């Protein structure tokens, strides 16, 4: 079908249909375009007129111009042949190798499962990392939130996690930018290509980029969480594996909602947000699940306005949340690598019902002792470390032991550590902790801890320092 | 085409369709679209009709057409409902088969009036120590929740509905209570893993669940209190007992926010419209009690509302708190403490289950909130005495989860705890007492409690038994 | 811009601007007659309950509206400022409030050919002869060639006497007015 | 409802046959000015920030297209424009001169030397 | 006359006559409705149309449905045979037994009284309660209004005033409760019922009620405070009497205003609220007034939203009373009961030339000592109360031993606590209060005082403390 462009007013078009009205949410193509731009269908005024939400800059746009309708939503190449391309919110790659080549295309605006193709038990996806899987263990097919991303490891962290589940349980991973800066989406690009997670020679990648770039109008940063989504929902479907999906940043994605909310002329909501915020979060939030088939595992990248942990952007997405990781620049200062905040890090299935009462006890012990530390810190420098008890000299150590086996040696961290990956299973780390809770190597020196995979490393370590 | 009993959907968009036609269409009366959806009409205007579409709006189309079904909102209500999930319309979503069902009732209908209603009487168990003791609910009640970000408010609505089998399993048609959960603006993750884990406990028997999660449109959070507060009225009027656990409500205030604002409406505070006090009290003040000339049913209602970083003088936790009969207030302070279920006993108050509570707990609780109140206020000898005995019972009403406790069983621990039997024992060792000594008084001495659950009191022959078996247990522990 | 001669009395309003257009492209050309009774005609010509059922319908696209306007104007024979007033008003979709424009137009020629209307008020009717001094001593307020149009409605919630608009001019010799004038002084 | 293109002027141009001799396609009268916005009729192949040159000399940006007119902002005082004024289609997108002809002299938003030192060099352009 | 719907928006309904308009405030009644719908008219909108505000639910009302004019405002029936009785906001009975049988009926929407009416008298109210009596002592004939947030003891004060006062009443009494609870209505109902205050089966009954409650629409809730104000004013003007005239909670007359404001197309004010707020408030407390044809002492329960005392709606209702009485959710938090805060409470009264001397200066020096206490508090809350002079502590101690005072066990919380109701004459107060800032009981505990009756029973607790 073709209508004809009437009006033009910013990023919002409005476009006149005579022969027949395409659905909301359907994508207008403007033919006479030097560069492909997509309508994204909004409203329908009446008078076979319809609004629509531009994916591109509307600039050099005429009042009359033909456009021409797809008759589906915004529809990507989904398939294998994603994996190691950068394409933005359309589905067109950015990275200049050539067409995405599949057999199967996807429409981005899609539901989330019905109540039947739910899973109603819990689960725990291992990640295959010492402070992860212990003290905030991540829900497979749950939110999980990653605070701090500044300078303390985000990047290298979102990479590890990236090899270890496509290594593990061998499912693929996508990564949407939601509102990514040109420099460092670049940056990144050139950092997972160093590491080894694409690969542009033997097509053996396992990361499918989605970058809705910064400067892109806010009609495009608002949906390419839903491009990364429909990526991801191939890979789980289709495919019927346990996918991750990185979703950086999740405040990004709030603001073009707004932005593209205020734009289409909505009355803002309590601190200037769209009206929709609610359910313009829950729409995406809701197709993050563990299906009967596969599952998606999301971690947004959480930014907090104001430092206000209770600004709608926040309080809403915390709604989902099930889990909680908190990188600190006070860990990082010490070489403690990952630099994840042991205590203030969260998860929603540490429960005794859930991950058993074993590993639920020897986390509960590593979080007491950790802050029974943390509380004699401020005697030690107050009254000096003298005036400690023997059963405290021996908790301090006990727990500086602890901080130094929580950190770990990552596989794509090999140029900056000297040491070789390792890849820790849950048992291993649950009984290296107990042991070391029960005191068995109260005997070893702190540094034979650091940066080991699991506890024999640290024995081995202690045995290679010291003779 | 017919344009009285039929439109054209003249302009859809914001989830307010335009419709030009229904000439003889009722306000609030539901309409269905061609596609499938249905809707609402709100706004009878001169020149069209203002449909909010029960529905996503992505189906409707400028120029489908509209149908009066000629009725008002209503829903299907009865007991084919038990042991099924809906959706916000009635209509079942968990794949069983068709509800069917011969009954329905508007969502819309108006509260009792003052005469129908009668004092509480009856009491609501819900087999937390805290909660019973402390703050007890009566049936008709309306008991806000009132809490934060994970501090345990659906382990108190599940444990109720889960401690309800008790009642639900006997003969006594007068104690048997039909819970209803109604589910808003909640992920259906939650809502598949609750369902799962009450039919595990055999508590979807008698358990309707109305789902409105956060993937479900605005018009159907706004909508799902009220269709499940029918589903309730239906036991209401019928003379049997209902408890509806609304959860949350302040979920359907933003989903009502999000509809006035569509709609252009003038923003208050915090932008909420001027109704949403009418839109919570018109909902709350259906939980009655009526009196025996009209039945003699209840429907008692469990509104679960979440403040932010613990502000409880904020907007709508206080318009709730100004239509509701009570609070529990779960404190996250002590919830990450340990402390579990955090109810704030200092900041907790039931206006009318007072009176509703059991004669045997109430003679013990009694002794007890005192005690706890007198700790409050030291938080020497005496002193000393008063710290000890505070941390004991503080200590005493920590609770699993999904393991609610009769009646005899709270009455026996509290009864232990406050006369002093464990002021000797240390505080760490209260909980590991308290596992032993029910597993004990549940295996061996059913008699005891058996009379005291029958008679309804701790009668001084039951008083001499209870010291007996607890200091003899206290020997051997 | 094309300086439009402006109408006696200004009507307002979206009617108002469509009538004003028509004023002013009438008095040049000096069509104001015949436009005025083709407008007359379209009153009932639109008015008919098929047209009117398919005008009224928004469904049915501007282009078939404007083709079905053109060949009733073709088959009725008007002015091209008639058809092409039809035309604009189908085009700009405001074909709903097209009774509006005619009445507009009506009461914009009533004041072009000098007409002041008037009422006439009363508690019971009049005698013939009494309504011809009235006629007379009106006419005597108007100017010269201000033709009249008189009302004589009957209100008995006043109690007698006269009540008379003449524009925006009013003369209450009415019994009412008089008693209330009397009991409000009187109470003072 | 309303537009502003409703004004009894243009309803009196169209009822009467005169909108045939009047070019609606390159250029269009305002309909109306005030605090620096000016609100055309015409201008039908005009492009989204194009630049419209008003008949006083004064230069426009084109931002809003809407139906009925075209929301022109006026780079400099609206003192010399009246409703009724000509506005003319330049045909291209703001561009400005670029090159190292540039150094060393100030320049004013559209690349014209404000600085009094003569011409600017300007061998090419930059959209 | 005869009109027809044209719209129904809400509770807002436009009806088109063509024949004779009605005049403004005139009701009409929707004629093909199974119960009696009422629309006020209030306004006239052009083109021979009026809206209107229905005092009922609109579901069911179809546009061109008849209407029908009634010449005459609401009129609802007065007489002594509405005591004893329960109405509704049309004057319908709504306690199942039988129409009200009266004579002579009343126009809700009557005016205000002249200037050459009111009356000047000021006399003192005692109601028994040691904080209202010394700091605020309220007036008989005077406009007293209990100010605070939700849950702070609106209710119960107002219950042991009911108790207190009309108790010892020997004139009627009007219970207009407008936006509270339906079941707190009946409680109140069968309260009555019992203590004799209605008789259901003889005409001695003392009070009328009047019930708007909650789940009734805007309409309803917004003209309910009137059909009480024209019970009360019957019982004023014609039988000449003295009236007692209780309103919880009138905050609920204005937010239903702001309820239909919004729809009846008018431009909102500071906070969504109607344009018209001070105005409508001005015309309903304006009539509340003692002339000299008798007195109402109208007690009035005001809902402070958030907490916020500087809101539109009880910062304008504060100019339209003679005492205050301002109920703080801190005080009551501290346990305090009631939580009236004594120095935001005031009085018209607290004159040395109507309370006295004594009264007069008690008062000012309890204000004068907690207003001292206050000015500390801030610093006694970081440094601690170890950084303050002697004279410092004194003051703290004194304060503490007043705040503790103030407060006292009403009756009607004997089902609360278990406490004994406490009556306090005002001679007693005064003399406590007197002995307490002399310093004669400096050597008793604070917590002596706490929740007793006259002081000689803080001195019997301060004994039974010592053992
Ligand atoms: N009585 C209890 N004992 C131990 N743990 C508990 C108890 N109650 C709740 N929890 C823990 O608290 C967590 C959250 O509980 P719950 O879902 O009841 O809180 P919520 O307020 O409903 O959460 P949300 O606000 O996210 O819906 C659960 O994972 C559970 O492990
Ligand atoms: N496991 C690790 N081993 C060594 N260095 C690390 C490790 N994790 C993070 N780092 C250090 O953290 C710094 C920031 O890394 P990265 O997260 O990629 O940047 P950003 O935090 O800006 O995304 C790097 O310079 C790197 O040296
Ligand atoms: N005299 C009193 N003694 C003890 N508690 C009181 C007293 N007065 C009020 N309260 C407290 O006030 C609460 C009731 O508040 P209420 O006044 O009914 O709410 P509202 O302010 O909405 O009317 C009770 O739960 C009780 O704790
Ligand atoms: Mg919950
Ligand atoms: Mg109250």
């Amino acid at each position: 079908t073709t209508g004809r462009i009437v009006a033009v007013i910013g990023a919002v078009v409005d476009v006149q249909f005579d022969e027949g009205l395409p659905p909301i949410l359907n994508a207008l193509e403007v033919q006479g375009r030097e560069t492909r731009l997509v309508l994204e269908v909004a409203q329908h005024l009446g008078e076979s007129t319809v609004r629509t939400i531009a994916m591109d800059g509307t600039e050099g746009l005429v009042r009359g111009q033909k456009v021409l309708d797809s008759g589906a939503p915004i529809r990507i190449p989904v398939g294998p042949e994603t994996l190691g391309r950068i394409m933005n919110v359309i589905g067109e790659p950015i990275d200049e190798r050539g067409p995405i080549k599949t057999k199967q295309f996807a429409a981005i605006h899609a539901e989330a499962p019905e109540f039947v193709e739910m899973s109603v038990e819990q689960e725990i996806l291992v990640t295959g990392i010492k402070v992860v899987d212990l003290l905030a263990p991540y829900a497979k097919g749950g939110k999980i939130g990653l605070f701090g991303g500044a300078g303390v490891g985000k990047t290298v962290l979102i990479m590890e996690l990236i090899n270890n589940v496509a290594k593990a349980h061998g499912g693929y991973s996508v990564f949407a930018g939601v509102g990514e800066r040109t420099r460092e989406g670049n940056d990144l690009y050139h950092e997972m290509i160093e590491s080894g997670v694409i690969n542009l020679k033997d097509a053996t990648s396992k990361v499918a980029l989605v970058y809705g770039q910064m400067n892109e109008p806010p009609g495009a940063r608002a949906r390419v969480a839903l491009t990364g989504l429909t990526v991801a929902e191939y890979f789980r479907d289709q495919e019927g594996q346990d996918v991750l999906l990185f979703i950086d940043n999740i405040f990004r994605f709030t603001q073009a909602g707004s932005e593209v909310s205020a734009l289409l002329g909505r009355i803002p909501s309590a601190v200037g947000y769209q009206p929709t915020l609610a359910t313009d979060m829950g729409t995406m939030q809701e197709r993050i699940t563990t299906t009967k088939k596969g599952s998606i595992t999301s971690v947004q990248a959480i930014y907090v306005p104001a430092d206000d942990l209770t600004d709608p952007a926040p309080a809403t997405t915390f709604a989902h949340l099930d889990a909680t990781t908190v990188l600190s620049r006070a860990i990082a200062e010490l070489g403690i690598y990952p630099a994840v905040d042991p205590l203030d890090s969260t998860s929603r299935i540490m429960d005794p019902n859930i991950v058993g009462s074993e590993h639920y006890d020897v986390a509960r012990g590593v979080q007491k002792i950790l802050q029974d530390y943390k509380s004699l810190q401020d005697i030690i420098a107050i009254l000096g470390m003298d005036e400690l008890s023997e059963e405290d000299k021996l908790t301090v150590s006990r727990a500086r032991k602890i901080q130094r086996f929580l950190s770990q040696p990552f596989q794509v961290a090999e140029v900056f550590t000297g040491h070789l990956g390792k890849l820790v299973p849950l048992k291993e780390t649950i009984k290296g902790f107990q042991q070391i809770l029960a005191g068995e190597y109260d005997h070893l020196p702190e540094q034979a801890f650091y940066m080991v995979g699991p506890i024999e490393e640290a024995v081995a370590k202690a045995d290679k320092l010291a003779e | 085409v017919d344009l009285e009993e039929t439109g054209r959907v003249l302009s859809i968009g914001d989830g307010i369709a335009r419709v030009h036609g229904l000439r003889n269409v009722q306000a609030e009366e539901m309409v269905e679209f061609s596609s499938g959806l249905k809707g609402m009409s709100l706004n009878l205007e001169p020149d069209n009709v203002g449909v909010v579409v029960f529905g996503n709006d992505k189906l409707i189309k400028e120029g489908d057409i509209v149908k009066r079904t000629g009725a008002i909102v209503d829903v299907p209500v009865g007991e084919e409902l038990l042991g099924r999930v809906v959706d916000a319309l009635g209509n079942a979503i968990d794949g069983k088969g068709p509800i069917g069902s011969k009954a329905r009732r508007r969502v819309g209908l108006k509260a009792p009036g003052i005469i129908p209603r009668i004092s509480v009487r009856e009491p609501m168990q819900t087999g937390i120590k805290a909660v019973d003791s402390l703050v007890p609910i009566g049936r008709g009640q309306r008991e806000l929740i009132i809490g934060d970000r994970q501090t345990g408010k659906t382990s108190i609505a599940i444990d109720t509905i889960i401690n309800q089998k008790r009642f639900n399993d006997g003969t006594d048609e007068k104690k048997k209570l039909y819970c209803i959960y109604v589910a808003i603006g909640q992920k259906r993750s939650t809502v598949a893993q609750l369902v799962k884990r009450l039919t595990d406990a055999d508590a979807m028997k008698y358990t309707i669940v109305v789902s409105a999660t956060a993937s479900d449109a605005a018009p159907l959070q706004y909508l799902a209190p009220y269709s499940g507060c029918s589903m309730g009225e239906y036991f209401r009027d019928n003379g049997k007992h209902a408890l509806i656990i609304y959860d949350d409500l302040s979920k359907q205030a933003v989903a009502y926010r999000q509809m006035s604002l569509l709609l252009r409406r003038p923003p208050g505070r915090e932008a909420y419209p001027g109704d949403v006090f009418y839109l919570h009290s018109r909902l709350l003040e259906r939980a009655a009690k009526m009196n025996d000339a009209f039945g003699g049913g209840s429907l008692t209602a469990l509104p679960v509302i979440e403040t932010q970083a613990g502000d409880v003088s904020a907007y709508i936790p206080t318009n709730v708190i100004s239509i509701t009969d009570g609070q529990i207030f779960l404190e996250t302070e002590l919830f990450y403490k340990g402390i579990r279920p955090a109810i704030n006993v200092g900041l907790s108050v039931s206006r009318v289950g007072s009176a509703a509570q059991t004669r045997a707990m109430k003679q013990v609780a009694g002794t007890m909130k005192l005690e706890l109140a007198q700790y409050r206020e030291v938080a020497d000898a005496a002193t000393q005495q008063l710290l000890s005995r505070g941390v004991r019972l503080t200590e005493l009403l920590k609770q699993g989860q999904y393991s609610p406790m009769a009646i005899e069983e709270q009455v026996a621990v509290i009864y232990a705890g406050v006369r002093g039997y464990l002021d000797k024992l240390e505080p760490s060792k209260i909980t590991k007492f308290e596992n032993a000594f029910l597993s004990h008084v549940i295996s061996q001495h059913q008699a005891l409690l058996s009379k005291i659950r029958t008679d309804g009191k701790i009668s001084e022959e039951s008083d001499a038994k209870l010291k007996e078996i607890v200091t003899n247990f206290l020997a051997g522990f | 811009f094309a300086k439009l001669v402006r109408p006696p009395v200004q009507i307002y309003g979206i009617e108002g601007r469509y009538a004003t257009a028509l004023y002013s492209a009438a008095s040049k050309q000096n069509k104001l007659e015949q436009v005025e009774k083709e407008l007359l005609r379209v009153g009932q010509i639109l008015k008919e309950p098929k047209m009117a059922a398919s005008l009224l319908n928004p469904y049915v696209k501007r282009s078939v509206k404007v083709k079905s306007l053109s060949d009733m104007t073709a088959k009725e024979k008007f002015s091209p400022l008639t058809s092409n007033l039809i035309n604009l008003l189908a085009e700009n979709g405001r074909l709903t409030n097209t009774p509006a424009v005619i009445s507009a137009f009506s009461t914009m020629m009533s004041v072009h050919r000098g007409e002041v209307p008037c009422t006439v008020t009363t508690a019971s009717a009049l005698d013939e002869a009494t309504l011809t001094e009235l006629k007379t001593v009106l006419k005597s307020f108007l100017s010269k060639g201000q033709v009249l149009k008189l009302e004589v409605k009957i209100d008995p919630s006043i109690m007698g006497g006269m009540i008379v608009r003449i524009g925006e001019k009013y003369v209450d010799m009415s019994a009412k007015t008089k008693i209330q004038k009397l009991s409000r002084a009187m109470r003072e | 409802k309303t537009g502003t293109a409703e004004v009894s002027s243009i309803l009196e141009e169209r009822i009467l046959g005169a909108d045939t001799s009047v070019d609606l396609e390159e250029t269009g009268r305002v309909l109306s000015i005030g605090d620096g916005i000016a609100r055309v009729h015409g201008l039908r192949n005009v492009q989204a920030e194009e630049m419209v040159e008003f008949s006083s000399g004064l230069k426009g940006m084109s931002l809003n297209l809407e139906p009925d007119n075209v929301g022109v902002v006026v780079f400099g005082n609206d003192k010399l424009i009246k409703e009724g004024d000509i506005v003319k289609r330049t045909g291209a997108i703001v561009d400005v001169p670029v090159g190292e002809e540039l150094l060393g002299r100030v320049v004013d938003a559209l690349g014209n030397a404000i600085d009094g030192k003569g011409p600017i060099g300007s061998k090419a352009r930059r959209r």
